[PDB]
DNA sequence: ATCGGATGTATATATCTGACACGTGCCTGGAGACTAGGGAGTAATCCCCTTGGCGGTTAAAACGCGGGGGACAGCGCGTACGTGCGTTTAAGCGGTGCTAGAGCTGTCTACGACCAATTGAGCGGCCTCGGCACCGGGATTCTCGAT
DNA sequence: ATCGAGAATCCCGGTGCCGAGGCCGCTCAATTGGTCGTAGACAGCTCTAGCACCGCTTAAACGCACGTACGCGCTGTCCCCCGCGTTTTAACCGCCAAGGGGATTACTCCCTAGTCTCCAGGCACGTGTCAGATATATACATCCGAT
């Protein structure tokens, strides 16, 4: 049967998700997580849909930038797979 | 009361975010670390957003509160508001 | 009444790309950009006025703020774009 | 008695509102007094920056065979220009996506 | 008289926390710059808070919200407690 | 006149309520300034100063010094995690750096 | 006037690395460090001279340096402000 | 005929220069470099002594922080030596 | 593992010295008294946006299964960076002089705040057709298993 | 180093749909003419600190020789993440329904800006003095080369 090599489909996914501008995170689970987190600050708190969308956009942008930094740190260590130590180093150098 | 919704940030979602970030291979421990850092960032933003909402004597978190919180933390989101 | 720069951004667009439109989301982003740079330059000018014990914000306050904020030739043209306008405003 | 009204923006050859910028400066809690030429200078700078972004945004829209500008075109224009990227390096654009970039080590040999 | 600083007040607080400890001129200037920086941070955050809500007055509520926004949790709770105690004592007399 | 008592003494503070009120009024922050805002701000400033000075005095005692120097202030700030977070983007002149060596560089045998 | 970048000697850079916790230093660190230091110094000094020129002075005060450093986010305590 | 093994005195001067607060950079060369850099922006410019001292303190603090990030990046790549690639990665992740 | 030589710190003591802390005059800014007016707290109301639920589709998530490619450990090499020593350079350090210019003072005029009519620029409502999303098809290009 | 099967993706054309653009009615904020207070522009004086210069001392930079240990390349193991097929599942969309609270206006009341008078807390200015930096002698913690 036809089977692609382990490297090419990841590159196709990279190109596909770099051309697009969509979210790639499901809206309802993210909204549920936002309400769960906000429940620890004020009880019976209502959210505006624009606020949830803004939170999703900001968190996604932050995660994408952190992932570029993680990829840079992985390549620096002569690696292709990103590891949690790469994320930790990126957050340390950034200041988080 | 909601619980265990951090697991709703599924492994394919983190994989797609890594693909958009330019990542070819992802380790198995990336997902938990990403969930943790996402939770930390989300509490950091939401604390300031709820502070802004409470100062206005409002019970609804508007998008302007989120925008002000992000600009306070140095994110400066465009679009909303 | 909600006020924005939508008509002004559209007018600027028509004299740069006469046959190009713009979406509502992009217009909102442009409004956010204009408000952000407005408050950035105004805050820098206010700081400059406070530093020099001056109680007024003049055109050289805005010029110095533009020099401090905008990087490289992006400032170099903008200062000219500012100064010419003031001259045209001066000679009615 | 009074002459025909002449707006300040057209007196300075601008498209952005000089009077609105003057009003915002007066009520923005920036200084006790606001000069006459400060709103003109600020409106000129804002109009120049708007035109500078809109030119590259229209170029990017044309490169995608589109006649309208979407946030993707604004993001591409800002990230492609070095000075615009420097000015807006800590700015997130909704629905803008990211610039296409793949590291050379990840490309197939 | 041609100059103003916080050296008197910082030294008064120093004698309360450490009655038998002094401070150098360089450290006193660093403390003055620290106090000035925190003053500007809180005042600017309060001004932005008053702008966002279409208010024209900076009150104790704006300062309290600015303290909550700027300072970290355990430090902001104690700062809020101290400010509330000061406002209640000032209002009582 | 029923004699003059400072508002700092009325509020049980050491920082000047009147000076803070004057600075807030003359700082172009808002059109009006409330009565309790200088009291609240003076209390917060005094508490923060007390925290810094207490930790700096502890550092001076640990260094066998009876006078606080910038090194003690830097040690106090960097050894407290919330003070460090508050002043993360602040440089202390003549403050030095916190003594720390990575465990990898230490000799292993 | 000219060639003052070499005045930042290699032992000075080694001492700076030792303060930073560096145990072993390659030979190319010195030139890279000189370049980064020059870039940082130009970035700070340009705004310091801008603040000086706006005030219509001919001397660069320490306050101008402090204001420029604050405008780049490198807040400094000890030289006024 | 007495020698210290490599790294022993290199382990020294870390405790020595982290215990101290002196500048470690010569005053006059740095002043000359500052004047040379400033003379490009404006001609016949004078400097206060405190201005040059503030510039020196800021520059050394920045360099020390950058060297800490460089050391972390070097350790991440399973190395002890610091290389210009480490400085480049640190500056890239820091956003400079 | 272990011991002795050889360094490089720590420790105790004397001896200046120059910032630190405290007294003192005075002056300018804070406090008390009193008044007017607008910002905002308080009531009340509307309607719109948020929350909650439900049914049907199906795209996305979960899970198992090869299996090949990358992570990692080990080994050898060789060269580049440390450590120390001798030599040279120029940085501190202490004066002295000179003057550019930063800071402070006194007029006084142009510029901005403020106010009272006036009106046209811009905002809100409302069509309306064209850019763009989608589908359906074919044609083109990249990838991998075979020589 | 080639060749071909097969999957991924680009291009052309037709259909539709909803939102950007244009037009009109209508407020209300920008204009214009005018007056008045005062902010700073400018002339002038001062004194101080920034720049230039010189001589001496020695701290530090530089050049060089030697060694060794660590960066780098190569090789082998294996394990774990990726591609892919099959089976849940809950995200999403369309739709309905109740009501909570976010915008609005009215009213009034009290909190703060503003002004005058007074007086005392804080800022230059000066001066004693001891905390600590430095120098000298002594004791031990550690590093390293054998053993």
């Amino acid at each position: 049967p036809h089977r692609y090599r382990p490297g090419t489909v990841a590159l196709r996914e990279i190109r596909r998700y770099q051309k697009s501008t969509e979210l790639l995170i499901r809206k309802l689970p993210f909204q549920r997580l936002v309400r769960e987190i906000a429940q620890d600050f004020k009880t019976d708190l209502r959210f505006q849909s624009s606020a949830v969308m803004a939170l999703q956009e900001a968190s996604e942008a932050y995660l994408v930038g952190l992932f570029e930094d993680t990829n840079l740190a992985a390549i620096h260590a002569k690696r292709v797979t990103i590891m949690p130590k790469d994320i930790q180093l990126a957050r340390r150098i950034r200041g988080e | 009361v909601l619980r265990d919704n951090i697991q709703g940030i599924t492994k394919p979602a983190i994989r797609r975010l890594a693909r958009r970030g330019g990542v070819k291979r992802i380790s198995g421990l990336i997902y938990e670390e990403t969930r943790g850092v996402l939770k930390v960032f989300l509490e950091n933003v939401i604390r300031d957003a709820v502070t802004y909402t409470e100062h206005a004597k409002r019970k609804t978190v508007t998008a302007m509160d989120v925008v002000y919180a992000l600009k306070r933390q140095g994110r400066t989101l465009y679009g909303f508001g | 009444r909600k006020e924005s720069y939508s008509v002004y951004v559209y007018k600027v667009l028509k004299q740069v790309h006469p046959d190009t439109g713009i979406s509502s989301k992009a217009m909102g982003i442009m409004n956010s950009f204009v408000n952000d740079i407005f408050e950035r330059i105004a805050g820098e000018a206010s700081r400059l006025a406070h530093y020099n014990k001056r109680s007024t914000i003049t055109s050289r306050e805005i010029q110095t703020a533009v020099r401090l904020l905008l990087p490289g030739e992006l400032a170099k043209h903008a200062v000219s774009e500012g100064t010419k306008a003031v001259t045209k405003y001066t000679s009615s | 008695a009074r002459a025909k009204a002449k707006t300040r923006s057209s007196r300075a050859g601008l498209q952005f509102p000089v009077g609105r910028v003057h009003r915002l400066l007066r009520k923005g809690n920036y200084a006790e007094r606001v000069g006459a030429g400060a709103p003109v200078y600020l409106a000129a700078v804002l109009e120049y920056l708007t035109a500078e972004i809109l030119e590259l945004a229209g170029n990017a829209a044309r490169d995608n065979k589109k006649t309208r500008i979407i946030p993707r075109h604004l993001q591409l224009a800002i990230r492609n220009d070095e000075e615009l990227n420097k000015l807006l390096g800590k700015v997130t654009i909704a629905q803008g996506g990211v610039l296409p970039n793949i590291q050379a080590v990840l490309l197939p040999k």
